[PDB]
């Protein structure tokens, strides 16, 4: 009689974290993050500390390159498709007056461009909804009224004056 | 003076002509490309010569010999062997500046396996 | 590592599905390669890890 | 050729999807048809990292 | 710096040294290992610098040990042949379809 | 500081009640707000053998500061207890900053040479330097310190290569 | 809100270590997706948008508004034989194909 | 572009000589010999 056993099933990752569990540290190595080599081996550990900032200063330096000047690198030859692989867009794509810009913009932590835009809003008499007011204030409360990069808060401050401008202050704003 | 009185070191790569290149030298780069019944050897090529341009110009005076470019998989390893000359800092922010660049325009996980040697070596002087 | 071991490691989630396994009469491994000694190696890694 | 092979032949067609009227060969390309289907970028990024200070 | 080979018993856990595949390292495989055409009255080059053993795609992360401890780490992932199947008399008779089809494994970002 | 040890012993119980696990954040602040002692024996006979998993952003300055404790106390046994439950599977990511594993480690280090025989010493030197950490001046003189009450001073050439 | 979203990220830094070996790495590749996916599957990332074969191979429904007998019938049959018989095109570009057809002939 | 196909209904490495030559003899594109 033919038994057809049960499809045993695993993560992605099985396989691997097997065949890591399989090895034990390596003694007389430095960690793996520096190079094998003897002149680029760190000896003591402000030297290690050095060689890793000076490792993510180029990193940095890379993604600001990118994320520049994404012409360079929008084509696309990977399938399947790798998204962390691609540059990253930090301005604001809408720029009609509507609460669609305002909450792209808070979508991106824009705080000073977020605040002008509730202004600008408000000049031009349109209604905003209590939700994307609750968004704003968890901004700026979050942030200070400062850019993402300790603050204090400051008296009558943006967070303030958007409070005390809202029709009707819920559970949330408070 | 008179009329009748008149009358370079080389390492393994260079010395050894092309004629030797599966009989004493090897191949710089490895990849399935050209393997019967493979395909995108051109892309393949492209992407050699780029990256030896690129790395030649981001460590200049650095390289002692030719990069080695392996391929396994979407993985890229360049095998490079540089000089003690450059400082170990510049070294690592190069790495990982060189490295984070290729990633993102190749869009594969390239990675960089730097070798430093004293000083070039000479292999014979033709 | 002489002394300092890991005391337990976490062993990947490996589960007993309850549906049927597939069965494959055979599987052919053709590899193709520019070197002789490479595909020599790689037989004799594949061949013990089929042992094993 | 025999009817019974030819449209025993032309049953095998619809079945495997194949033209069942036999349209000659050369209004047949139809078929044949539909069956099938950066210098700037290497420049520029070069320029622009000799520019910033990270190439040659 | 002196390289760390040096610092290598000689009983060692080698697959702790090469876990996974690496390129050949002339200051971590503690190996006095020469490759290269020898001159007229020399010998075939040392590894410190040896870029044709740099070429070769080692197998120092596959030794006998190691391949012995990968594999008895992954047969908890195995299942077994149901064992009334003994031969291809009966992979006929039980099973008469059979479904042939064809993976590919090259190099490349695609 | 003293006043506040019986109401953060109450929270604990209350924690324990109310169905809520601590995690290593809480037991880290338990410990520093007593170490300004013999109540990180209580902690470690509780966490022996557990996984933890992150709840708490304090979470990683917990070895360091139960290290401290093994530092000041100048006990080894709880010292290899705090490193084993450090060992238990995955519990290594809380170690926490590069920091914050120098201090550790350095710490751990410094009471093996005041307190493990000189092999057992020897052996914990090789594992863990420079693999683990690259070890500070102070320490070194501590291993020399260890190597002399050992009267093992045929290693001195070594270990100051090593230094070197 | 964004409360939630910094205290989430908050908690992963507690645990964010550098790698400690290469198998380590793989599984960072493989987890961020930067790494394939092993046994290599040539169709990954790939499903056609969940068509069936019968889309791809019976493309004849679209011939209904076609005339039914003429010598258009003829022709567009052959086309749908062609399309039917290519694996290359997704089956919104063959009906986009047949409605082009369609318009042309429609103005004709 | 495909209309043009549509109407027409109705009715090895990609680089030059020398620079291949240049490769092929510094051992840079892989698998090339020499007969």
């Amino acid at each position: 009689e033919v038994v057809i056993p049960k499809k045993k099933t695993w993560d992605k990752v099985a396989v691997l974290q097997a065949l890591a569990s399989t090895v034990n540290r390596d003694t007389t190595a430095v960690p793996y993050v520096f190079q094998d080599d003897p002149y680029l081996m760190p000896a003591s550990s402000l030297e290690s500390r050095s060689f890793l900032l000076a490792k993510k200063s180029g990193e940095n330096v890379a993604k600001f390159i990118i994320n520049s000047y994404p012409k360079y690198f929008q084509k696309d030859i990977a399938e399947p498709h790798i998204p962390c692989l691609m540059p990253e867009y930090f301005e604001p794509q809408i720029k009609d007056i509507s609460e669609a810009a305002l909450k792209e913009r808070i979508e991106l932590r824009k705080v000073k461009a977020s605040v002008d835009m509730f202004d600008q809003l408000l000049q031009a008499g349109t209604t905003v909804s209590l939700e994307t007011t609750n968004s704003l204030l968890d901004l700026l409360c979050y942030y200070g009224d400062q850019e993402p990069s300790g603050v204090t808060w400051r008296a009558k401050n943006n967070a303030e004056r958007i409070f005390s401008l809202m029709p009707e202050k819920n559970e949330h704003s408070y | 003076r008179e009329l009748p009185c008149a009358w370079k070191p080389v390492t393994y790569e260079e010395a050894h002509a092309p004629h030797y290149i599966a009989h004493r030298k090897g191949w710089l780069s490895l990849h399935t490309g050209n393997l019967d019944g493979e395909d995108h050897a051109a892309e393949r090529t492209v992407e050699d010569v780029f990256l030896r341009k690129f790395m030649w110009g981001t460590f200049p005076g650095c390289l002692a010999d030719q990069l080695v470019l392996k391929r396994r998989g979407n993985q890229l390893e360049i095998c490079a062997v540089v000089l003690r000359q450059l400082s170990p800092h510049k070294y690592y922010f190069l790495v990982g500046y060189s490295e984070t660049l290729l990633s993102y325009f190749y869009k594969c996980p390239v990675r960089l396996h730097l070798q430093t040697v004293p000083s070039k070596v000479v292999y014979k002087y033709l | 590592l002489h002394v300092d071991v890991p005391k337990d490691l976490t062993k990947p989630v490996v589960t007993i599905s309850d549906e049927p396994d597939i069965l494959y009469k055979r599987l052919s491994v053709l590899v193709k390669g520019h070197d002789k000694a490479v595909l020599d190696s790689y037989e004799y890694f594949a061949v013990l890890a089929a042992k094993e | 050729l025999s009817e019974y092979a030819f449209r025993m032949s032309r049953l095998s067609a619809r079945l495997f999807g194949e033209v069942t009227r036999p349209t000659n060969s050369k209004s047949m390309k139809v078929v044949k048809l539909f069956s099938e289907l950066n210098h700037h970028t290497y420049a520029e990024l070069m320029q622009t990292l000799r520019f910033l200070g990270l190439y040659r | 710096l002196p390289p760390r080979t040096e610092k290598m018993a000689v009983d060692q856990d080698w697959p702790s040294v090469y876990p996974v595949a690496a390129p050949f390292k002339p200051s971590a495989v503690p190996l006095p290992v020469r490759m290269g055409y020898p001159v007229k009255k020399g010998v075939p080059m040392a590894k410190e610098g040896n870029l044709e053993l740099l070429k070769i795609p080692n197998f120092l992360h596959l030794t006998p040990v190691a391949i012995k401890k990968h594999c008895e780490a992954l047969k908890d992932f195995c299942t077994e042949w149901p064992a009334a199947l003994d031969s291809d008399e009966k992979c006929e008779k039980h099973f008469p379809i059979e479904i042939d089809s064809t993976d590919y494994v090259s190099s490349g970002p695609s | 500081h003293v006043f506040a040890r019986s109401p953060a012993l109450q929270v604990l119980r209350e924690m324990k009640a109310i169905g809520i696990e601590p995690s290593l954040a809480t037991y880290h602040h338990i410990i520093r707000l007593f170490d300004q002692s013999f109540i990180i024996y209580d902690i470690m006979n509780e966490l022996m053998g557990k996984r933890f998993s992150p709840k708490d952003p304090d979470d990683d300055k917990f070895f360091q500061s139960a290290m401290s404790i093994c530092s000041s106390l100048r006990d080894l046994e709880l010292a290899y207890q705090v490193h084993g439950l450090l060992k238990t599977g995955d519990n290594w990511k809380f170690i926490g900053p590069d920091q914050h594993r120098n201090f550790y480690y350095s710490k751990f280090f410094d009471l093996i040479c005041l307190m493990e025989q000189i092999d057992v010493t020897l052996k914990w030197y090789e594992d863990l330097i420079p693999s683990a950490y690259f070890p500070h001046s102070q320490t070194m003189i501590h291993l020399l310190q260890a190597l002399d009450v050992a009267n093992r001073l045929e290693v001195i050439p070594k270990i100051w290569k090593d230094s070197k | 809100s964004l409360w939630d979203v910094e205290f989430a990220k908050q908690l992963a830094t507690v645990n964010e270590q550098p790698l400690q070996n290469g198998f380590e790495e793989l599984i960072q590749w493989t987890k961020e997706g930067k790494l394939w996916e092993f046994p290599i599957n040539n169709e990954a990332g790939f499903d056609d948008d969940g068509s069936e074969f019968h889309e791809h191979i019976f493309l004849e429904k679209h011939l209904e508004s076609f005339p039914k007998q003429g010598p258009i019938r003829h022709f567009m049959e052959l086309v749908t034989c062609g399309l039917s018989k290519n694996p290359y095109l997704s089956v919104k570009q063959k009906v986009e194909h047949i409605e082009w057809f369609r318009n042309y002939f429609n103005e004709k | 572009a495909d209309e043009r196909l549509r109407i027409n209904s109705l009715r090895r490495w990609r680089l030059s000589r020398i620079v291949f030559r240049h490769l092929a003899d510094h051992g840079q594109l892989s698998g090339i010999q020499r007969a």
